């Protein structure tokens, strides 16, 4: 789902 | 407190004069009157108040020593028509008799008291605000008034603290006990009003000392309170301003679950006359309950927003190390992996429009992950929408700090605040 894509993409913002 | 010959308080759908002197007050029925002690004059011929003063115990004295307090919140300026806000004043309470007595008079930015004596003899003392700054502490938002006349000064406080001051040795009687009209009068837009509460008025000259008592007083608040002033409320559509990044507004970053941090954008036109940063900009906030509508101190809520139609939500990653890290900006969520959680806070022992937004585990936990705010990521240098650990010491720091970046404020829409072009 949508949630758990943008997690994705987050955990590369967090430098992860 | 003491010495108050009038005292205009909502009761009972009604405004009265609760001094015990039992003044008569007439509201006509253009003005509108609410439970939070606001009126509003608006440009409407039935929009006034005639307020009639017991002749017999209230006294002309040979020497002034008398104080007016109030509450104001005046619209900004049409961007359209600058020139008529600058330079056309209006009358908004009017108490003369025999051609002698006191005024309270606005033209655009300017707030004008009048003083005349039974000689004919005038005197004024104004306060004017800047309209040039990028964000106002005054324009369209509540602000606390006091005037207090002895038989050498006329001073004028703001939220306390004196700002004007004017020689009035020369002022002989002044009758003060005719008739106080409250009515917008001069040459006005359709469009013009005006907010007050807590009209009152003193038979001595209020120290500065007596003025900050009552404005700390009467700031008090349960709940917490926009930018404008009014209470803040769930489930309306606030933008969001930071008190320690003034001119940064909150955007969803492009294909990235993220809050960017931007400039605001200003007036746009040459007009030398004005200057301010655009408020109704960046995502559009909605604050809901997590378990009225008014939203108190201590409060769990979610802060949600709106992408286009559907409602999103902040979060902080429930892993981190770092003293700061970005906020989480997704769809409503169950996740165990993101706290979701925030108490509201107000940390300020003044009086203040901001308040805190601090990350907790769930409704019971004691720990404190953290503040939102601001911070400035090295990756290029660049501004996120953040939670940081950092604020939580500073907070407990007395004199609370105004600037720090976990202070916010939430801007809805208000008719008193257009910046359209």
């Amino acid at each position: 789902d949508a949630f758990s894509k943008l997690k994705e993409k987050f955990m590369n913002e967090l430098h992860k | 407190l003491n010495n108050i010959i009038l005292n205009l308080r909502y009761k009972d759908n009604n405004l009265i004069d609760l001094s015990g002197y039992g003044a008569k007050v007439e509201v006509y029925d253009g003005v509108e009157l609410n439970d939070k002690n606001q009126f509003k004059l608006t440009s409407s011929a039935n929009s006034k108040i005639r307020v009639t003063q017991n002749q017999n115990i209230i006294f002309n004295s040979v020497f002034l020593d008398f104080s007016v307090s109030f509450w104001i919140r005046i619209p900004k300026y049409k961007n359209d028509g600058i020139q008529n806000y600058i330079h056309n004043e209006y009358t908004i309470i009017n108490c003369m008799k025999n051609n002698s007595g006191w005024k309270i008079s606005i033209r655009g930015n300017r707030i004008i008291w009048t003083l005349i004596d039974i000689n004919g003899k005038t005197k004024s003392v104004f306060f004017e605000y800047n309209i040039r700054e990028d964000i106002s502490e005054y324009i369209n938002r509540w602000f606390f008034v006091t005037i207090t006349n002895n038989l050498n000064n006329a001073k004028i406080y703001i939220n306390g603290k004196l700002e004007s001051n004017t020689d009035i040795k020369d002022i002989r009687e002044v009758i003060a006990n005719g008739e106080i009209i409250f009515k917008l009068d001069g040459d006005i837009d359709r469009t013009q009003f005006i907010w007050m509460k807590y009209f009152s008025i003193f038979n001595t000259e209020l120290s500065q000392s007596n003025i900050e008592e009552r404005y700390k007083i009467q700031s008090y608040s349960e709940y917490l309170k926009d930018f404008w002033g009014n209470p803040l409320m769930y489930n309306k559509e606030y933008y969001m301003f930071n008190a320690g990044n003034k001119n940064s507004y909150i955007k969803l970053k492009k294909d990235s679950p993220v809050g960017e941090i931007l400039t605001r954008s200003k007036y746009n036109q040459n007009s030398k006359y004005i200057n301010y940063r655009d408020l109704y900009i960046g995502e559009k906030f909605i604050i809901r309950r997590k378990s009225d509508d008014i939203v108190r101190k201590e409060d769990y809520i979610y802060l949600d927003f709106f992408n286009l139609n559907q409602e999103w939500r902040v979060y902080t990653y429930k892993y981190f190390k770092k003293e700061e890290e970005k906020l989480f900006l997704a769809p409503i969520s169950d996740s165990d992996e993101f706290y979701n959680t925030i108490q509201i806070k107000e940390y300020d022992e003044q009086p203040t429009y901001s308040c805190q937004l601090l990350f907790k585990k769930d409704e019971e936990s004691t720990d404190e992950i953290g503040l939102i705010g601001i911070h400035r990521f090295y990756e290029e240098y660049k501004d996120y929408f953040c939670i940081s650990k950092w604020y939580l010491k500073e907070v407990k720091r007395k004199p609370y700090n105004l600037k720090l970046g976990c202070n916010w404020q939430f801007i809805p829409k208000d008719e008193g605040w257009t910046e359209l072009q």
